[PDB]
C-alpha cells in the first residue's frame, strides 16, 4: 500500500496539477489571444481592401482628374445621483475565472489589480501556512482581457502569466499599461519587506514587461525582464514602487512609489502640525509619525517613478500639502485627467485622494472628504488628531463622475476594526448609496477598485481580501458592481 | 475653479486665465451671450484640434504653460471662458464685454 | 441640430435626436441677470444644484422640472445639445413667479 | 481495505485523468488553435476574392444624365 | 481513519475530476471548435452577400448620372508513386493521441468504427473491463478532419453520444449526409446478433449526430431515431454490418447483412469453381454460408437503404457472383463512383472488392486481385482458394486512391496462420508497389479501417489499426508520395 | 506514515486539481466561447459598415479636366 | 472489359447525323462523356447531378447506358473519325473504336 | 488554352524526346493537366501518361515524362519497333479542351 500511494498515485497527481493549474490555463489564455489577433487582422484586411474611390471619368474627349470595454473617458455616463436608502447595487462574483482559489493549506496575500484600454493586470502572492508568516510558494503576475460574458457582466480572462525564480524576494509591485504591453515594476529584496527592513535593503528594482496579446513562439516578446540601477533618487537614499497601478502619458510610465529619506535630511516646521483643535496632540508628532516608528532611520515620502520608453527611473516626490506618511498609492487616468489616491496609515484617517494638478512635481488637490474614513485601533476611524501609529488598510476610490465628483469603492464599515466590507458610492460630504459585500462579523483587509465602461455602462470591479469562515485565511474576491442610472 | 476673462472693450484679442485646476487636461471653449457657442480648442492628446461656429474670421489658440486660452477675432456681446468637462460646459467665468 | 424652447416646467424640442452611447446629450442651465450655471447635464442628472431641480427626456423631447419654484429661482433657462460640434443652444426662456 | 480503495477507487481514475490532462486536452487545444488560423485565412481569402473591386473610367456622354432645365434626348449616334 | 480520508476527501474529488476531464471539458472544447467553424461560415456568407454591388448613379453638382483544407478524394488526377519499389517513401505519423482512445489499466478498446466524408469524420468504440468481460461504455461521436500545424491531418471530435446501456448496442455503421452523421446500430438483448441470431429481436435504431453542434442544440445535436419499418424481403432479420456507407442525394446506404433461413436459401453444387481443388467436396460451397454448417440462419451481405424523404429502411441483396458468407463490408464514395469492399471470413481468402455497377440490386465488378489475401487459421489460411467449411478472418480495408491504374491502399497483415504484422501498402490487382510496417512483426493486429482524402490537394490516408500491447487502436496518417524515391 | 502522503502530498493536490478542472478551466473555455461570438459580431459589423459600396456627392469645380 | 462502340457514321452538307455510343463494362451514370474527332475535342456532357451541363450546331445528350451526339447543319469541315470517350478525373482514359464521318 | 508540339522524330535503342508548350500554365492544385497519348492507324489514341509522369493502364516502363507550368515533355527510352506511332499532348484543364508528332525508327 505504501508503495502504491508513493509510486502509482503520488507522481501522477503531481503531474496532473502541473498540467491543470499551469499548462492548460496557459494554452487556453493563448488560444484566446489568437482570437483577438485574428479579429484585428480581419478587420484591418477589410478596412484596407474595401477602401475605394470613384474612377476618373470622361466627357467625350476630356478626362476629369479629381483630388466592448474602455476606460472612463470624457463621456456623460449617468449614475444615480440622489441620497437613497433602497437597494440598487447588485454585486457579482467574477473571481471564478482567475487562479485565486487554491488548497486550504495556503493563503493569498498582496493582491494587485489594474486596468486600462480593455486590458488588465493582476497578481498575487501564494503562501504556505499563516498569511503573515508562511513561506512563499509562488508569485503569479500576469495580464489579460476584460471580456463581456453572455450575462452582460465583465469577466477577467488571463492570457499571459509570469513567475519569478524566487517568490520570497519580490515585493511591492505596481503596473502601467502602455502600447499593448503591461509594465510591472517590482522591488527586489533579500531582506524581506523593504518597509519593515529599510536599512538592509539593497535598493534595486526590476521591471517585467508583459505582452497583453502573446504569440505562441514569442520567446522574446511575451515576456522580458530588465534590471534597473539607473535610478535618479535626488535627495532620497532609496526608492521603491509602492501601489497597485499607475498611468501612462505618451511613452512615459508613472508608477506609485515611496522614497526613503534619512530623518536628518528631512525638514518639517512643527507650527504646521494641527494641534490647534486637539487638546492631547503634540506639535512634534507630525514628524515622528512620518516613519513607521519614532526612531526609524528613514521617513517614507510618497511620489511617482517616471520611466521613459524612448530608459531610466526618475523619482518624483509629492509636495507637502497635507503631508503624511508614505503608504501604498495609486494614480489612475479617469475622465480625461489623472487622479491620485494615497492610503493613510497614520493619524489622519480621512480618505485622502484628489485631482492631480501636476505630475512633476506631484501636486494633488486633496478632496475635503468627511464621510469616508479608514478603520483603525490609537488612530480610529474619523480621527484627525496627530498621534504616533502605523496601522491601517488600503481602500481606494475610483472617480466615476467628474462633474459632481462622485467616486466609488469598498470600505470597511467599522470604526475599531478592519471588518464588514461595503461597496459605496459617495460625495465628499455625503454617501449616496451602498451595498454590503460581506457580513458584519466577516473580516477584510485590502481593497482595490477599478472602473470601466462596458457597452457604455459603468462597472466597477472591486477586489476585496476577505477572510473565510472555514480556515480563516484571506482570498481576493472580485465583486463586479454595476452603477445604476436610476435610483431604484 | 476660476476662469478670468480679459481683453474686452470697444473696437479683438480676448484671453482667459485658468486657476484651481489643471488647464492642460481640459477642452477650452468660448461662448457669447441667448447663448451661442463660438470656438473650441483641444489639448495635445487631440493634436490641438479646433472647431468654429459657422465665425469660422476667428482663431482659437492656447498656451498650457501659462494656463490660458486666447481668442483672436478678426459680434457684440459678452464673451465667456468655459471648461468643458466630459463634454459638459460645467464651468463659466464672469465674462468680458466686446463692443 | 436646432433646439426650440408650486411646480413649473420648461420644455425643449430638438430637430434631431441627441441620443448616442446610451446617453441623451441634453444639458440645462440657469442664468440669473450672472454667467450660466449648470443645473442638469445629459437627461436627468444633477450638476454640482438643489433637489428642486430635476428633468427627463429621450430622443428629441426633453424637459426641465422645477419644484417648488422659489423667489430665488427666477432666471433664464437654456437647453444645450452636446452630442455634436458645433454645439447648440435653444433660444432660452424666462421663468418667473 | 486501504489497498482496495487505492487499487479500485483511486488508481483507475487518476491514471485516466493523467492521460486526459497531459495528452488529449492539450492536443485538442492545439488543434483548436490551428482552426483559428485556418478560419482567419479563409475569411481573408474570401475578402480578397469578393472585395477587390476596381472599374475603368465611365463615359458621361453615354450615361443617362438628369439635370435641372434638361435637354430633350432622342438618340445617341 | 485513513480509509475515511481516502474515501471522503480524495475519492469523491477524483471521481468528479475524472468526469470533468474526460467528459465535460472535451465536450466544451469540441463545441468551442464548432462555434469557430460556424462563425467562419457566417462571416464568409456576410462578405459574399454584402460586398456584392453595382455602381450607383453618380451625382455631380445638380445632375444625376446613371451609367451601365480537407475534401473528399473526388475529381482530381492526383500525383502518386505508381511504380514498384523497395525503398521507404511512406511516412506513417501517429495521430491517435488527439482522440479519447488511449486507455489505462484493464481497459480494452474494441470493435472500432471510422468513417470519413466531406472533411468530417465519425468514430466509435466499445470500452470493456478483450475476449469476455463487462462493457463499460459505448462511445459514438463525430468531428472534423483538421490541418495540423505541420501539414498532417488530425481528428478533432466535436460531438459525442452514449447509450443508456452499452450491452445492447452492436455493429454500428455510419453515413454522412447534410452536416449530420447518421449511425445505424443493431439493438439486441441477446448480445451480438451474428452469434445469438436465433433469439435476436431484429429491431434497429438510428442516431443522428450534428457534425457542427450548437450549445443548446438539443435534438439538433443528438437526435434519437427508431426504425418502425424494415423491408426485409426474403430475410427473417437484417442488421448494419461494417464501418461506413455512402450518400446519394437524400438516400443513405449502410453496409449490412441479412439473416436468411438456411432451408429457404438455395444454391447449386454444380455451379461452384471447386474442380480445381483435389481435397474438397461441392457442398462446402453452400455450408460455408453459415457460421457453422448446421446453423439455422445464414449470412448474406447487402445494404440498408434509408430515404430521408420517406421513413422505412430497405434491405438490398447482392449478386451471387463469388457469393461468400456475409461479412463486415464497406462502401466508399471514391473518385466519382461508389466502390464496395467485403471482408472474407469464408474459404475464399482473397481480397474481395471492386466497383459498384448497380446499387439496387447491389452488383459489384469484383477485381481480379491475385496478390492481397487476409490471414486465417489452417482450415482457411492466407491465399486459400479451395471451397472448405470455415468461419474466421479479419477486416482489411482497401480504399481506392487512383482510379486510372486502379491503385488502392490499406493495411494488411503480413502473415499466413495468424493475424500479425500490420503493413500499410499501396497496391494494384497484380502487384504491390510499396510497403511500410506500422508495428513489429511480432505484434499482432485485428481490424483495419482506411479512409483516404485530400489535404491541400495531396493524398493522405488515415488507417485505424487494432494493435496489441489488451488491444488498443492506433491511427496512422500516411501521406501518399508523389515520387518513388 | 501512510497518512503523511495522503494528508500532505495527495489530498491538497487533489483539492487544487478539483478547483482547476471543475471551475477555472471550463470557466475560461465558456468565457472564451463568448469571446468567439464577440469577435464574430465585430467582423460582421466591420464588413457591414466598411464593405458597403456607395459614393458621396461629387463636386468637380475643384477637379482638373484635361481637354485637347 | 471496358468498351465504347460508336455507330451512325456520308451525309451531304446542310444535313444531319446522329452518333450513338453504346457503353459497357462500367457504371456509365457516374462518368463524363466526351466526343473527339480526328485530334480535336468536340463536346462534353456532365452527369445528372451536374444538371447535364454541356460544353462545345451540335447537341450532346445522355440516356440505356449510352451517349449521343446530334450534329445538325453539317459541313465538309466536320469530316474525320469521331470517337466516344470516357473521362476519369479529367483524363480521357478510355476511347471507343471510332466511326468515320464524311460530309 | 492551346498547345504547340514538336519536333517528326527520326530516332532504335535511342532516347526519343517530344516537347509540348502550353499557351498558359496548366498546373493548378500542383497537378499537371498535360496528358500524352499514343495513336496508330486503324486504332484510337491510347493513354500513355496522365498529368506529369503518371503512366496509364498497360503502359510499358519505357514511357515516362515530366513538366510544370507550360513546359512539358514525353520521354521514350529505349525506343522499340512497337513504339512507332503518332504522339499527342492534351490540354484537359479548361474548356475548350485541346490537343501531334510522328515518332519512327
Ligand atoms: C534585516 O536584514 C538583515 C540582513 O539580512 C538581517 O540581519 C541578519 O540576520 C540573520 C539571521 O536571520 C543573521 O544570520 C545569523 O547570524 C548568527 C551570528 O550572529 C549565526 O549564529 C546564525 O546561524 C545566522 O547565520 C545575519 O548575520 C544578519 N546579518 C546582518 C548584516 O546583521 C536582519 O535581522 C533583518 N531585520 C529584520 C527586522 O528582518
Ligand atoms: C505463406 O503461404 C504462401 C501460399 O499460400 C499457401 O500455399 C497455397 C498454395 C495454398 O495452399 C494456401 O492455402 C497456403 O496458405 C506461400 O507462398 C508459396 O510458396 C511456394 C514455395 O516457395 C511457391 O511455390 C508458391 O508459388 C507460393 N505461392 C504464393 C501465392 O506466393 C508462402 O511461402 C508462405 N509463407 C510462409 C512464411 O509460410
Ligand atoms: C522621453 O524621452 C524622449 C526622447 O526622445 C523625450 O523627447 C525629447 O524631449 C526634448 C526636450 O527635453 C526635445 O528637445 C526633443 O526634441 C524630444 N525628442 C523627440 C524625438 O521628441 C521626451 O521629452 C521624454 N519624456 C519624458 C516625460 O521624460
Ligand atoms: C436610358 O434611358 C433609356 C430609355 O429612355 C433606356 O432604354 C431601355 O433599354 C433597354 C435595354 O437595355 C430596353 O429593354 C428598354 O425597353 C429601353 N427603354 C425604353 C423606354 O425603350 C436606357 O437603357 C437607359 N440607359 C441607362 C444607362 O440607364
Ligand atoms: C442465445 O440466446 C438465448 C436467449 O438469451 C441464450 O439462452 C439463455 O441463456 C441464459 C444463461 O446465460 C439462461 O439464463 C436463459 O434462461 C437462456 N434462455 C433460453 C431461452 O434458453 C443462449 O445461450 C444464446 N446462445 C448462445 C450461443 O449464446
Ligand atoms: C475480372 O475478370 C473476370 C473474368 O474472369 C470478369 O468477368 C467478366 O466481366 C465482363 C464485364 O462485365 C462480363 O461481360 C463477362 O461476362 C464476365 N465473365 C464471366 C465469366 O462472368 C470480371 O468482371 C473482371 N473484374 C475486374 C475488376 O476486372
Ligand atoms: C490643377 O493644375 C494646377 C497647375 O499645375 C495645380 O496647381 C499646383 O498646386 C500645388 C498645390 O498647391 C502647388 O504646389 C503647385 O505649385 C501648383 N502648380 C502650379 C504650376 O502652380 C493644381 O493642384 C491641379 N489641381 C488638381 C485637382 O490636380
Ligand atoms: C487623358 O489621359 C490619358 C491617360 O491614359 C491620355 O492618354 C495618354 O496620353 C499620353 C500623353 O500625351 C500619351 O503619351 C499616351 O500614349 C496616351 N495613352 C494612350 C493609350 O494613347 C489621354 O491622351 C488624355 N486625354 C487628353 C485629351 O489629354
Ligand atoms: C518655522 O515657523 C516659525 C513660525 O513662528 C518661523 O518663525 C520659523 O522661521 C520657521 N522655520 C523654517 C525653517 O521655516
Ligand atoms: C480642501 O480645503 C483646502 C483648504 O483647507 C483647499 O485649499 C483645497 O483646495 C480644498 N480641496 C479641494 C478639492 O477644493
Ligand atoms: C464609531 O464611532 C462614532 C463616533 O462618531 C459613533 O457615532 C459610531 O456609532 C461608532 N460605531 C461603532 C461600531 O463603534
Ligand atoms: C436626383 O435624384 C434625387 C433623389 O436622390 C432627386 O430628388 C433629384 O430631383 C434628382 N435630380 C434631378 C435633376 O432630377
Ligand atoms: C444447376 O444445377 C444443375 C444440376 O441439378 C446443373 O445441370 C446446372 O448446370 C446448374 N446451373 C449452373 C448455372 O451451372
Ligand atoms: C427517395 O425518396 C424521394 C421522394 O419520394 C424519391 O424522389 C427518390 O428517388 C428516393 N431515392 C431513391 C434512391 O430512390
Amino acid at each position: 500500500l505504501a508503495d502504491k500511494i508513493g509510486t502509482e498515485i503520488g507522481p501522477k497527481v503531481s503531474l496532473i496539477d502541473t498540467s491543470s493549474t499551469i499548462t492548460i490555463p496557459a494554452n487556453i489564455g493563448l488560444l484566446g489571444s489568437k482570437i483577438s489577433q485574428s479579429t484585428a487582422s480581419i478587420n484591418e484586411n477589410v478596412n484596407e481592401k474595401c477602401k475605394f474611390t470613384l474612377p476618373p471619368l470622361k466627357i467625350h474627349e476630356c478626362n476629369i482628374s479629381c483630388p466592448g470595454v474602455s476606460n472612463l473617458v470624457g463621456l456623460p455616463n449617468n449614475i444615480c445621483l440622489q441620497k437613497t436608502s433602497n437597494q440598487i447595487l447588485k454585486p457579482k462574483l467574477i473571481s471564478y475565472t482567475l487562479p485565486v482559489v487554491g488548497q486550504s493549506g495556503t493563503c493569498i496575500t498582496d493582491p494587485l489589480l489594474a486596468m486600462d484600454e480593455g486590458y488588465f493586470a493582476y497578481s498575487h502572492l501564494e503562501r504556505i501556512g499563516s498569511c503573515s508568516r508562511g513561506v512563499s510558494k509562488q508569485r503569479i503576475i500576469g495580464v489579460g482581457e476584460v471580456l463581456d460574458r453572455g450575462d452582460e457582466v465583465p469577466s477577467l480572462f488571463m492570457t499571459n502569466v509570469w513567475t519569478p525564480p524566487n517568490p520570497n524576494t519580490v515585493y511591492h509591485c505596481s503596473a502601467v499599461y502602455n502600447n499593448e504591453f503591461y509594465y510591472v515594476l517590482c522591488a527586489v529584496s533579500t531582506v524581506g519587506d523593504p518597509i519593515l527592513n529599510s536599512t538592509y535593503w539593497s535598493g534595486s528594482l526590476m521591471m517585467t514587461r508583459l505582452a497583453v496579446k502573446p504569440k505562441s513562439n514569442g520567446g522574446g516578446y511575451n515576456q522580458h525582464q530588465l534590471a534597473l540601477r539607473s535610478i535618479e533618487k535626488g535627495r532620497y537614499d532609496k526608492v521603491m514602487p509602492y501601489g497597485p497601478s499607475g498611468i501612462k502619458q505618451g511613452d512615459t510610465l508613472y508608477f506609485p512609489a515611496v522614497g526613503f529619506l534619512v530623518r536628518t535630511e528631512f525638514k518639517y516646521n512643527d507650527s504646521n502640525c494641527p494641534i490647534t483643535k486637539c487638546q492631547y496632540s503634540k506639535p512634534e508628532n507630525c514628524r515622528l509619525s512620518m516613519g513607521i516608528r519614532p526612531n526609524s532611520h528613514y521617513i517614507l515620502r510618497s511620489g511617482l517613478l517616471k520611466y521613459n520608453l524612448s530608459p531610466k527611473v526618475v523619482f518624483i516626490e509629492i509636495s507637502d500639502q497635507r503631508l503624511s506618511i508614505g503608504s501604498p498609492s495609486k494614480i489612475y487616468d479617469s475622465l480625461g485627467q489623472p487622479v491620485f489616491y494615497q492610503a493613510s496609515f497614520s493619524w489622519d484617517t480621512m480618505i485622502k485622494f484628489g485631482d492631480v494638478l501636476t505630475v512633476n512635481p506631484l501636486v494633488v488637490n486633496w478632496r475635503n472628504n468627511t464621510v469616508i474614513s479608514r478603520p483603525g485601533q490609537q488612530c480610529p476611524r474619523f480621527n484627525t488628531c496627530p498621534e504616533i501609529c502605523w496601522e491601517g488598510v488600503y481602500n481606494d476610490a475610483f472617480l466615476i463622475d467628474r462633474i459632481n465628483w462622485i467616486s466609488a469603492g469598498v470600505f470597511l464599515d467599522s470604526n475599531q476594526t478592519a471588518e464588514n466590507p461595503v461597496f459605496t458610492v459617495f460625495k465628499d460630504n455625503e454617501i449616496l448609496y451602498r451595498a454590503q459585500l460581506a457580513s458584519e462579523d466577516t473580516n477584510a483587509q485590502k481593497t482595490i477598485t477599478n472602473c470601466f465602461l462596458l457597452k457604455n455602462k459603468i462597472w466597477c470591479i472591486s477586489l476585496v481580501e476577505i477572510y473565510d469562515t472555514g480556515d480563516n485565511v484571506i482570498r481576493p474576491k472580485l465583486f463586479a458592481v454595476k452603477i445604476p442610472e436610476q435610483c431604484y | 475653479v476660476k476662469l478670468e476673462e480679459s481683453g474686452g472693450g470697444l473696437v479683438m484679442k480676448l484671453s482667459c486665465v485658468a486657476s484651481g485646476f489643471s488647464f492642460s487636461y481640459y477642452w477650452m471653449n468660448w461662448v457669447r451671450q441667448g447663448l451661442e457657442w463660438v470656438a473650441e480648442i483641444r489639448l495635445k492628446s487631440n493634436n490641438y484640434g479646433t472647431h468654429y461656429a459657422e465665425v469660422k474670421r476667428f482663431t482659437i489658440s492656447r498656451d498650457d504653460s501659462k494656463s490660458s486660452v486666447y481668442l483672436q477675432m478678426n459680434d457684440t456681446g459678452i464673451y465667456y471662458c468655459t471648461r468643458v468637462i466630459t463634454t459638459v460646459f460645467a464651468y463659466w467665468g464672469q465674462g468680458t464685454l466686446v463692443t | 441640430i436646432v433646439l426650440t424652447q408650486q411646480r413649473a416646467t420648461i420644455s425643449c424640442r430638438a430637430s434631431e435626436s441627441v441620443h448616442d452611447y446610451g446617453i441623451s446629450f441634453m444639458n440645462w442651465f440657469q442664468q440669473k441677470p450672472q454667467p450660466p450655471k449648470l443645473l442638469i447635464y445629459s437627461a436627468s442628472n444633477q450638476g454640482s444644484v438643489p433637489a428642486r431641480f430635476s428633468g427627463s427626456g429621450s430622443g428629441t423631447d426633453f424637459s426641465l422640472n422645477i419644484h417648488p419654484m422659489e423667489e430665488d429661482d427666477i432666471a433664464m433657462y437654456f437647453c444645450q445639445q452636446s452630442k455634436e460640434v458645433p454645439y447648440t443652444f435653444g433660444g432660452g426662456t424666462k421663468l418667473e413667479i
